[PDB]
């Protein structure tokens, strides 16, 4: 459960992310494919070399969904409904890989937000990415 | 992996009683029922929409038998599971694109199936020995991922 | 999320456990301590040898909580509230260990229920133990 | 483990810029804040009630320094982590009863701390090299658990 203070911390941090959301989204994907190469088994149809249009494209889509979830943080089941059907019924990503992309999104935010990534905001962002992962994983069985 | 000689003869003895075709078909079918996102790799197989359709599907039973067959051959080389399974490790990465977390899930479903099948003979020490073996085989099959 | 069919399958299977619930809880703990030795780090004050009265006593408590969760399966957060407080703020069991007990519970039910542990009942029971595990770790942070 | 000489020299290069006392204090304090159930070993340490109390607690700082100094001395022996951390593994099992999942949580918080400290110098290849090192250290400290 996200506390009101967690929601304030996620909105402040993601506010600062702002217009770079798409660029941070691609960097987190690239950090995932290098650090955890088993996640590449879900993207065999992508050019996964550095700076490819497919990864930058996908990065922007991941990031807009997280922007949608921050905007509707009180109502994330209804907000991400379309995305939880798509991961459950069509992509079928094993749930263990959501923790690996959350950790690389957290690492990417750390590396770009030096003033804002306090202990308490780190806690709140980890907790927010675990709630997004739980919602995208909700309808798997 | 490293089994004590009384874990090795627990694994060996139990496995002499396993009908590989029947337990294979049950283990792969229960994987596809209990964890339905693993159906991802098998949509060439037919009707996988209900439990009864998955457990009676002939291509699930045939493939289940193929898988447990290769697993059986790894019980004969428990001292070097990585060398035994290197070619199949490479095939599941490069050609089939199977997330190695699926090998861990099948491992645990196969322990449930052995427990279901053998009842009180599948005692807590025998389970412990089969959990080290299926973690070892999962490990071996994930080793050449890149 | 438990479907009406999953609730009928869990009430049926746990119904046929009935009076042996206590004995099956101890067996599941013993199975967990031998198969996953890292879970013994939460019980340094117990005798964990085979047949120990402490593991049997503990097993009966685990099982009575799961019997209470089955009876209240439409309202499991309130029924298990004092046990999520307990595991979150005092015992502080790392959340990965709940998946290890849940697997050992499933193995125990499989070993004692040859006719009831159908592929569909297996699925329903795995979903139920994951829902109990999610409630018991709800208040961790 | 197995690092390539270019991954070893990237780990080594970056660690030469680390204040081990300060990064230790920060990594163990953020472990205790982000994952509060890891506070269960530390109620001997006083006030851990808020983020600021945790991060300013001198005992948390002293323990983080001791933990990260042993980690640092372990980067000189990347060829043989299991041998270097065997006594510390035994000790964390038999006497301190620390669930080995806490070493994996500390390893992931240590990588977010290095990313926060080093910013854009912590590139995706450097992260990947440090993920192998912290998974190797966690493995090594878990190896003699029983
Ligand atoms: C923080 C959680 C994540 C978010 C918010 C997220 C969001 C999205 C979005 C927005 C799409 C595009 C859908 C469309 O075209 O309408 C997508 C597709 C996809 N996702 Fe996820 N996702 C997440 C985690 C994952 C993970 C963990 C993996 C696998 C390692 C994954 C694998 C995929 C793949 C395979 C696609 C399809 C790409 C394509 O065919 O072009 N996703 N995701
Ligand atoms: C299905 C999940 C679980 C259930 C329903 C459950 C239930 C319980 C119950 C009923 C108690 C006794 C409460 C009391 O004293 O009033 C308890 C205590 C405890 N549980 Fe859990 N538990 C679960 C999972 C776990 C796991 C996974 C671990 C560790 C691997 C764990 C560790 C403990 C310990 C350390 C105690 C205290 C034992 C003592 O000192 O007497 N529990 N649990
Ligand atoms: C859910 C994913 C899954 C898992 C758990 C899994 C687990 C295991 C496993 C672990 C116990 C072992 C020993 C095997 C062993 C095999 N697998 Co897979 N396999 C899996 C998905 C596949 C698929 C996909 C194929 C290809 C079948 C086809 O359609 O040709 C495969 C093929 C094979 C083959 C045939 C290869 C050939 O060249 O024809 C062997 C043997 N294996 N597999
Ligand atoms: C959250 C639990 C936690 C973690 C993750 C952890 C992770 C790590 C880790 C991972 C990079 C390393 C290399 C160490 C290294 C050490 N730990 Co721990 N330790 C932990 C809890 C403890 C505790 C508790 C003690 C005892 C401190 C005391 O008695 O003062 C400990 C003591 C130590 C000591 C002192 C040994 C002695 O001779 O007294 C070293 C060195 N360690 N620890």
């Amino acid at each position: 459960v996200l506390s009101p203070a967690d929601k304030t911390n996620v909105k402040a941090a993601w506010g600062k992310v702002g217009a770079h959301a798409g660029e941070y989204g691609a960097e987190a994907l690239e950090r995932m494919f290098l650090s955890f190469p088993t996640t590449k088994t879900y993207f065999p149809h992508f050019d996964l070399s550095h700076g490819s249009a497919q990864v930058k494209g996908h990065g922007k889509k991941v990031a807009d969904a997280l922007t949608n979830a921050v905007a509707h943080v009180d109502d994330m089941p209804n907000a991400l409904s379309a995305l939880s059907d798509l991961h459950a019924h069509k992509l079928r990503v094993d749930p263990v890989n959501f923790k690996l992309l959350s950790h690389c999104l957290l690492v990417t935010l750390a590396a770009h937000l030096p003033a804002e990534f306090t202990p308490a905001v780190h806690a709140s962002l980890d907790k927010f990415l675990a709630s997004v992962s739980t919602v995208l994983t909700s309808k798997y069985r | 992996v490293h089994l004590t000689p009384e874990e090795k003869s627990a694994v060996t003895a139990l496995w002499g009683k396993v009908n590989v075709d029947e337990v294979g078909g049950e283990a792969l079918g229960r994987l596809l029922v209990v964890y339905p996102w693993t159906q991802r790799f098998f949509e060439s197989f037919g009707d996988l929409s209900t439990p009864d359709a998955v457990m009676g599907n002939p291509k699930v039973k045939a493939h289940g038998k193929k898988v447990l067959g290769a697993f059986s051959d790894g019980l004969a080389h428990l001292d070097n599971l990585k060398g035994t399974f290197a070619t199949l490790s490479e095939l599941h990465c490069d050609k089939l694109h199977v997330d190695p977390e699926n090998f861990r899930l099948l491992g645990n479903v196969l322990v449930c199936v052995l427990a279901h099948h053998f009842g009180k003979e599948f005692t807590p020490p025998v389970q412990a020995a089969y959990q080290k073996v299926v973690a070892g085989v999962a490990n071996a099959l994930a080793h050449k991922y890149h």
